């Protein structure tokens, strides 16, 4: 530091220079407990709501010679609603036709069945699979469950209203056609509206559209509320499917349950301000806002229990919360500490210079009035909200060294510093420490009977921290004999008589918010000290409350102590006069802190207490009753071996929560003895100015948004774990046919973490959710909380679990998957690896029932866990051991389980594959579920399946199989020739459901597998007697529905509700 | 070579190679061909320590 | 044909819960944690602790009682199976006293 | 050695640290020393 | 600490793990040589006594 520029004055050390210029002038839990992330609930979708697309597979023969090229509508570049092809499948791609604002990083994207879809089934628990084409058939169930959870968490959007036209063309007269935004829209108006295209042809698409109905196209309903504004919601006939229409409909209803109007926000904030801050709401017809913020009390209680389980002890997670509440009380509280009050009132104490004690001057060296009283007093006031977790106690260091003696004047003042500070703590063992400090001051002077030799009189008073250590001479006052212990008898009577009383203040607005507290009734707080309401708004000094009585009676005990015949002749008369004068001076010291704490601080606490990131958590403040002192509080997260009932398995399964906290009794004493007001204040103007700026925040609403995700994620977890392992909650199971492994602890603990990641990514969460639920065993989960008194009387709270629409939709998608398994690339049943050589054109996904067999078929040998193979000596055939002890040659029909082949794959390949190819035997390998891959051959040429089926049979591994190949003939239209084809792997049941339409532009299909466009899907067109809002949900998907499209808007709350300053 | 061993053949066999090893001989105290008891001259308890 | 073991054994499955108290090692861990909870509970036997460590001590005992660990599940199900597989192939076959 | 090579049991001491998530609570993390991996 | 911690792999099947851990162990068996040595150990005792 060189030189200031007001006067040319040169200095050094710019710590001097800035004062000279002024003279010219004049981890993770800590973050989540204060600034938890905000989930993205509302998301709009301007595209059309579908998830099932129609992909072509093989191209139709457009330049063919049997029928001229002018027949085809491909020769005219006519846009068709369905892709013209020889064979067309339907596959699953979520949001191929969507246009959103915020994507969810979770999607189910499938290749067409000619390609390989094994990377959707090797995703989850396959970390020890060698090949890049194989997957374990014991983890198929967990893979399918994770795919369905991805599938729902993608489709959770809302449908958006965009705009409409009027069709000038005579196609579908007068209809109002939707216009969805994007780079182009010309390719969309054929896909959206199949009934708009003209029908010139006897092609299959034109057989369909000419069979359809005409009046169901475009928009047919709206809610036009105002002139020159948006329509609210419309109903459009367009291409969708019932499953994602159902998912977005139930999600729209779930969000519409949470809705609040601008009036109830005013009615909530006015009661939360308790009249000091007034906000306004408009009185006019408006446009249909969407503000999801109202949740039930059960979700608040569950989210409270999870936060308390986060603040299992740890001693440092909750300390910044108390720091924050102290800083927040700073900006509101009109009470200001004035350390000059004590230095003023201790000046004019009469004393002699010739004495060597100065009682008026020892107490200033005791107090040391300084600046840091505030951040130790307001932490003690903030600790009243958190009786259940934080137990604030006086510091170890604030007590005397050896206990001291009453002849010591400095220890006599050190008792006085503690006697004022101890009523403001929140530990239940405060009065026994207040008694025992004086009983440590008096050893030998006068004695009282104790309990044992361990906790005798001369023990340090800090150690009496539990209700068991409360002495019998304190709990029964008659044992202190007033003959030889009158001062201890008097101090025990003062403690039992003038100790403060608890009370209740009624914070809270349970209409819009939810009362998140348990162990208490809603809309009530509990205080350690009694309170009164403010009558006048010009406050002034008085001496009538419990804190001033407590200041008076300690001083009068000390005056009765210096007025003792056993004690007074040790001191000089001027010193006795000065000590008595200092006590009479210190009785009536003017301080606004007791009247503040009585009648004007609980108003501030009740005003602050809703606007708070960690909502309060209290156990009842019991005054002096040893019977009802809370000794513990405990939360649970799991159960024992058998008991499926939390009310029985709660007491033996809990984690005790709660940590002590230290405070400065000297700073609390200074803050109590020294407090003044502004010189002419009014205690409604002060609050209408101070409380006003902090009521334009949205964190108090966003935490209510967060608790939805916190409560629904644990319900989705306990639903999805119950599929792969046994639990205690009654759920349905639709996916038992898919083969699964036997779940250990690590399988469930892994699967639960993948569910956690799939929630945390999809809802835009960067912090941690449901992690204490992951620390334990996630199979049998429960949530409950209890606290216990001294006598063993326990008060438990078991909150109910409200239903989660995420788990509802996952179970719905499971119910749909039970009938639409063929769309997700899975076949049901099993396969047969016989030899069939014929020129027929039947598809192997729908075999004729001549070829199949079962366990009920006679003459069929069954193989189980036993395989003993005898070799064939001297030309005889080798034999294998039947389940029923027989030895059979390599002929006939066999039945294997898949694991039997997997455990002995190389030994079975060299024995059996030479007989399957050229001999005759059939092997029905049963597995339940398997992914399939397709190969389309031309039926006019030779084909052979051995290079595919041998490549499948070699790659079977004890931990993996690859996908199963098939050979489907290409269905040509016109008359074709005939060629021999050799099929090996056939299916058992029908698996040809994903096939959509064959040849799609020809009049018919003479040779090959055919099907027309499925009428059972397009129900609304083809059935004139069907109502338009009809779905056939568990059986079909229906591919064309009416869908509602909303045009709501979501403003912030400060953009609607304004408060007057 | 599609399947790899899940505990690992090269890891299990290298421990079985040293489980296969026979017990170490204890020769001292026993006489040789001439007749002298072989071993060192020591207090027996000091040797066992 | 017997192999004496100082532990009780059950037939092997992997789907048994981690917090069964039929398992005697898990029962032993639970009873030791309950005895230490009764030892700490009422602040006698520990004079001179100035703070109140009873809640924190009881919580860190409850966590150790309710920890998930598959070692007591292992020792009664799969460890005697592996000992019975290993034992007849040993170069010095087992010499046991009851 | 052979029991460790055959056994499925993967002993990692980090379960204790994830359960504690840190006083009496840190004292047992001092006494157990879960930075060690010697389980002979 | 080995009792208080420890877990299985999250994908084990016992009929895979133990069938893969038994086979290289029995492949280095020596039981047929130990049973062939114990007869000589038993037979030297009569020729001693
Ligand atoms: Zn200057």
């Amino acid at each position: 530091g060189y030189q200031c520029h007001v006067c040319s004055a040169v200095l050094f050390s710019p710590l001097d220079l800035d004062a000279h210029v002024a003279s010219h002038g004049l981890n993770r839990k800590t973050a989540q407990l204060l600034h938890a992330d905000t989930p993205r609930l509302v998301t709009w979708d301007a595209g059309l709501c579908t998830s099932f697309k129609i992909v072509p597979i093989v191209p139709a023969q457009v330049p063919q010679d049997v029928l001229a090229y002018t027949f085809f509508t491909s020769s005219y570049a006519i846009q068709s609603p369905f892709p013209e092809a020889a064979v067309s499948r339907i596959v699953v791609h979520t949001r191929w036709a969507s246009n959103v604002d915020f994507d969810r990083d979770s999607s189910v994207i499938m290749a067409p069945p000619t390609e390989n879809n094994i990377h959707l089934f090797k995703q989850l628990l396959n970390t020890e699979t060698l090949s890049v084409r194989g997957a374990n058939p014991l983890m198929f169930r967990a893979n399918v469950l994770h795919m369905l959870l991805e599938f729902v968490l993608d489709n959770l959007y809302l449908n958006r209203h965009t705009g409409f036209s009027q069709d000038h063309t005579p196609f579908t007269e007068g209809a109002n056609l939707r216009s969805l935004p994007g780079p182009d829209a010309e390719k969309w108006y054929s896909i959206m509206y199949p009934t708009r295209m003209g029908t010139p042809n006897v092609s299959k698409i034109c057989n369909f559209v000419a069979s359809c109905v005409r009046n169901r196209v475009g928009r047919f309903d709206r809610a036009q509320m105002m002139n020159g504004a948006m329509s609210e919601w419309v109903d459009v006939f367009e291409t969708s499917d019932a499953l994602t229409v159902s998912i977005r409909g139930r999600w729209m209803a779930r969000l519409a349950r949470m809705n609040i109007n601008p009036t109830e926000i005013e009615w909530a904030l006015t009661e939360c301000a308790q009249g000091y801050v007034t906000v306004t709401s408009p009185y006019a017809p408006s446009v249909n806002r969407l503000m999801p913020y109202r949740i039930s009390n059960a979700e608040r209680q569950i989210s409270q229990i999870i936060r308390v389980m986060n603040i299992g002890n740890n001693a440092t997670v909750i300390q910044p919360v108390l720091q924050d509440i102290s800083v927040l009380l700073q900006r509101i509280s009109p009470l200001q500490i004035d350390p000059t009050i004590i230095s003023n009132t201790m000046s004019t104490v009469s004393e002699s210079t010739t004495q060597t004690l100065s009682p008026a001057s020892s107490i200033l060296g005791k107090l040391r009035p300084s600046n840091s009283d505030f951040s130790s007093f307001r932490v003690a006031l903030a600790g009243w909200l958190y009786n259940g977790v934080v137990t604030t106690v006086i510091d170890d260091s604030s007590y005397p060294k050896d206990g001291g003696s009453v002849t010591s004047l400095e220890n006599l003042w050190d008792f006085f510093i503690l006697a004022l500070a101890l009523p403001l703590t929140t530990d239940p063992c405060a009065p026994v420490k207040a008694f025992m400090t004086l009983a440590n001051m008096m050893v030998g002077f006068e004695t009282i009977p104790m309990d044992n030799q361990i906790y005798t009189q001369s023990r340090r008073a800090s150690a009496f921290s539990t209700p068991h250590t409360w002495p019998r001479c304190f709990m029964n006052i008659q044992l202190i004999s007033p003959i030889d212990a009158p001062i201890l008898r008097q101090w025990a009577e003062i403690i039992h008589r003038y100790w403060p009383n608890p009370s209740q203040i009624r914070y809270g607005t349970p209409n819009v918010f939810g009362s998140a507290n348990l162990f208490t009734p809603p809309e009530v707080l509990l205080l350690p000290i009694d309170h009164q309401p403010a009558n006048v708004t010009t406050p002034t000094l008085d001496f009538t409350n419990e804190l001033t009585n407590w200041r008076a009676r300690v001083c009068e005990l000390m005056k009765n102590l210096v007025d003792n015949q056993r004690y007074q002749p040790g001191w000089t008369q001027s010193l006795v006069s000065s000590m008595r004068g200092t006590l009479g001076k210190l009785k009536l010291i003017k301080s606004m802190t007791p009247m503040y704490l009585q009648q004007l601080a609980p108003v501030e606490l009740a005003v602050i207490a809703p606007m708070l990131p960690f909502p309060p958590f209290q156990v009842p403040y019991v005054r002096l009753d040893r019977d009802r002192v809370p000794t513990m509080v405990g939360v649970t997260r799991q159960s024992r071996d058998t008991i499926t009932q939390p009310a029985l398995s709660l007491s033996t399964t809990n984690t005790t929560v709660g940590v002590p906290l230290a405070l400065d009794a000297r700073a609390i004493t200074v803050a109590l003895l020294s407090g003044k007001y502004p010189p002419d204040l009014v205690t409604n103007v002060w609050y209408a100015d101070a409380i006003y700026p902090m009521y334009a925040d949205t964190e108090v609403f966003s935490n209510l948004q967060r608790d939805v995700i916190t409560c629904e994620a644990v319900q989705t977890l306990v639903t999805l774990v119950a599929q792969i392992s046994e639990t205690q909650y009654p759920v349905d199971r639709y996916l038992d046919w898919i083969p699964s492994l036997r779940a250990s602890a690590a399988t469930a603990a892994t699967f639960a973490e993948w569910v956690n990641t799939s929630m945390k990514t999809a809802f835009d969460l960067s912090d941690m959710l449901l992690e204490p639920l992951l620390s334990g065993d996630p199979r049998m989960t429960q949530l409950a909380i209890q606290y216990q008194q001294y006598n063993g009387r326990t008060f438990n709270v078991i909150p109910e679990m409200p239903g989660s629409v995420i788990a509802d939709c996952v179970q719905l998608t499971a119910e749909v998957f039970n009938h639409e398994y063929n769309l997700f690339g899975i076949a049901r049943g099993d396969i047969i690896i016989g030899r069939v050589q014929s020129t027929h054109l039947w598809s192997p996904l729908a075999p004729p029932p001549d070829l199949v067999f079962d366990r009920d078929t006679p003459g069929v040998h069954i193989f189980g866990r036993d395989c003993r193979i005898s070799f064939g000596m001297n030309g005889a055939a080798p034999m294998i051991r039947d389940e029923t002890g027989m030895m059979v040659p390599f002929e006939g029909n066999w039945i294997f389980p898949l694991a039997l082949w997997q455990m002995n794959t190389r030994y079975f390949n060299q024995q059996f594959d030479a007989w399957i190819k050229t001999g005759e035997l059939r092997i029905r390998i049963e597995m339940g579920a398997y992914p399939y891959m397709l190969h389309y051959y031309d039926p006019r040429q030779y084909a052979n399946a051995w290079n595919l089926t041998s490549a499948w049979l070699e790659e079977i591994t004890p931990t993996s199989i690859p996908s199963v190949p098939f050979m489907v003939p290409i269905s040509s239209d016109h008359d074709i020739s005939s060629a021999p084809a050799v099929q090996y792997i056939i299916s058992t049941e029908y698996n040809d459901r994903s096939l959509f339409c064959t040849n799609s532009s020809s009049p018919q299909t003479i040779a090959g597998p055919d099907k027309h466009i499925p009428v059972e899907r397009y129900n609304i067109l083809t059935n004139p007697d069907a109502p338009p809002t009809q779905i056939q949900l568990p059986e079909v998907v229906d591919l064309y529905n009416v869908v509602t499209r909303y045009a709501y808007e979501t403003p912030p709350i400060t953009a609607v509700v304004m408060g007057v300053p | 070579e599609h399947y790899k061993a899940r505990p690992g053949i090269a890891s299990v066999q290298k421990a079985t190679e040293s489980a296969e090893l026979p017990m170490k001989n204890n020769d001292e105290g026993t006489p040789d061909k001439r007749g002298n008891t072989k071993g060192a001259l020591v207090n027996e308890h000091v040797e066992a320590r």
